[PDB]
């Protein structure tokens, strides 16, 4: 189990790690989460009380380094750092156990969220999609823009997702004009799984973390790239019957998990009729297409 | 984007621009079988390419054979009429290519958008308007042509005749959707109206007869009068 200690608490703020939120108050005595999951990325993200705009946090890997949380009064925010000095670190830690500062990680022993959320997650591949390379961690925050947002400004501050788009050459093939835009297994497999991702687990980390973002900073170009990686499968009429298998699952436990309340403005209508209803892969979901039913007849 | 009634004298700018109409393209008669079943028999179309400024009109007559062994094809029609559309624009010089291709249906724009994604400059609208492009098949040299047809073809007019030696695009088109109009709305009648003096005739390279001005107004006039007395046949007015 891992710890990410606080210096302080300065201003009330709405602490969100992975699934879970919890409330500080202004300079309540806290010192951080402890009993981290080691083996799974983390994100750490805040709300400040004062200011509900911008959610903003950092994507982790206890594994790859020993990091706390600080506030900078001159930015204004909670800034994830490393502590390079191992000893300082253990140091600090065990004092503010001791002084049971830290509020633990409860996570529930039959508890498979969070691994399901984040199965195809992978710390270097996030480190890509955000570039800050000085970093072992990763900030995003609600307005930060995609690579494609831009393209239709600040291009180090961007989500550098793979770039989807069913009306361009990329995604179609000369000659083939109305097959591949029917039918986008080309793109799908060839281009992007074989050409781009290398293989259907790079795809998924991907969509995972669209999602998170998604839902976490209610980033809107992170919830356009989920709903396009979703679209690209389930428009394609070949799709290897394993990956069928895992998207379903996969897309189930993001429904499971996904808010009731923050459901309108996460869950594009038209998307999710087709997907379900009229594309190629209808009957292939079914997990997902019972939750969704159920969940949320409305949007259907 | 859309083109409608705010927008309408851009039809006629110096902007190349073409309309494209797909309703003639798969056409079929429906007919009983031996066993009491229903089926299709297609027979030859033609996509309405039309240049609203100089009159050319780009008539490719779609054969039955295109249809053989194909599935879906209401929805391939459109496939094809964009593979079309996009083939024309590729044997145009550049400087001949349009900068607009405005679709007749909305159902269009996907097909011509994909089919067309190597002209990233050309634009692909909808239009608001009602035009009665349909119609063309019942101009008869049209019709006769695409019928004839035995394998597919691409022939070139003018819809309108000699008429710009006289009058603006803007007229020209005016009268042309409204002959259409009268077409669509009456066949037989705008026909009679169109051919009923023998004395006015149809040039060897015309689609239309040879009227002056102000038989041009008189048939303007019947071809109105025509359309609002279907109107009342219609409505009960
Ligand atoms: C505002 O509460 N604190 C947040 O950061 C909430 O944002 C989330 C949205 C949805 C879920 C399931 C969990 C969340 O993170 C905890
Ligand atoms: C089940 O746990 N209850 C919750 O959902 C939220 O409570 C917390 C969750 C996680 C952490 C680190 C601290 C928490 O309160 C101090």
């Amino acid at each position: 189990m891992n710890t990410v200690p606080f210096t302080s608490a300065p201003i009330e703020v709405t602490i969100g790690i992975d699934q879970y939120s919890f409330n500080v108050k202004e300079n309540q005595p806290f010192h951080g989460i402890k009993d981290i999951p080691i083996g799974h990325v983390h994100v750490i993200h805040f709300q400040h009380a004062d200011n509900s705009s911008m959610r903003y946090g950092y994507w982790f890997d206890c594994r790859m380094g020993n990091f706390y949380i600080q506030y900078d009064p001159k930015d204004g925010l909670y800034k994830m750092m490393e502590e390079r000095d191992g000893a300082k670190f253990e140091n600090i830690v065990h004092n503010f156990k001791e002084r049971q500062m830290m509020v633990s990680y409860p996570k529930i022993d039959e508890d498979d969220t969070w691994y399901n959320l984040t199965e195809f997650v992978q710390m270097d591949k996030i480190r890509k999609i955000v570039r800050k390379d000085e970093n072992q961690f990763s900030y995003v925050d609600s307005s930060m823009t995609t690579v494609q947002e831009n393209e239709l400004s600040d291009p180090a501050h961007s989500l550098n997702y793979t770039v989807i788009n069913f009306k361009s050459r990329e995604a179609i093939r000369p000659g083939h004009e109305m097959e591949d835009f029917l039918d986008k297994s080309y793109y799908l497999n060839t281009v992007m799984l074989q050409g781009i991702f290398k293989n259907s687990s790079n795809y998924f980390g991907e969509l995972q973390f669209a999602f998170l973002n998604a839902m976490f900073f209610g980033n809107y170009g992170s919830s356009l790239q989920w709903h396009a990686m979703i679209e690209l499968i389930c428009s394609s009429a070949t799709v290897p019957k394993h990956m069928l298998d895992k998207l379903d699952e996969i897309l189930y436990y993001q429904i499971k998990t996904l808010p009731e309340q923050y459901s309108d403005i996460l869950l594009n209508e038209r998307v999710w009729n087709i997907c379900l209803y009229s594309s190629f892969q209808k009957n292939s979901l079914h997990n997902t297409e019972k939750i969704m039913e159920n969940k949320y007849p409305e949007l259907l | 984007g859309a083109m409608n009634s705010s927008n309408y004298a851009e039809l006629f700018n110096n902007d190349i621009k073409l309309f494209v109409d797909d309703t003639n393209v798969y056409r079929v008669t429906v007919h009983k079988t031996f066993e009491g079943n229903v089926a299709t028999k297609a027979i030859n179309g033609c996509i309405f390419t039309l240049n609203p400024k100089t009159g050319h009109l780009f008539l490719k007559i779609i054969h039955t054979s295109v249809w053989a062994g194909q599935k879906r094809l209401s929805q391939l029609a459109k496939w094809k009429t964009a593979e079309e559309v996009s083939a024309l624009v590729r044997s145009l010089p550049k400087e001949e290519q349009p900068k607009q291709i405005i679709v007749t249906r909305k159902a269009m724009l996907d097909p011509l958008e994909v089919h067309m994604l190597d002209f990233p400059n050309i634009a692909i609208r909808p239009t608001e308007l009602r035009l009665p492009f349909s119609a063309a098949m019942s101009i008869d040299k049209l019709s006769d042509v695409v019928m004839k047809a035995t394998e597919p073809q691409m022939v070139l007019f003018n819809i309108y005749d000699d008429w710009l030696d006289r009058i603006s695009s803007y007229t020209a088109f005016s009268r042309l959707t409204l002959l259409l109009r009268a077409l669509k709305t009456n066949e037989e009648s705008a026909k009679m109206i169109l051919l009923s003096d023998p004395t006015i005739t149809i040039k060897s390279y015309h689609l239309w007869p040879s009227f002056t001005d102000e038989q041009w107004i008189t048939i303007e006039s019947q071809m109105r009068d025509l359309i609002l007395t279907e109107y009342g046949r219609k409505y009960n007015v």
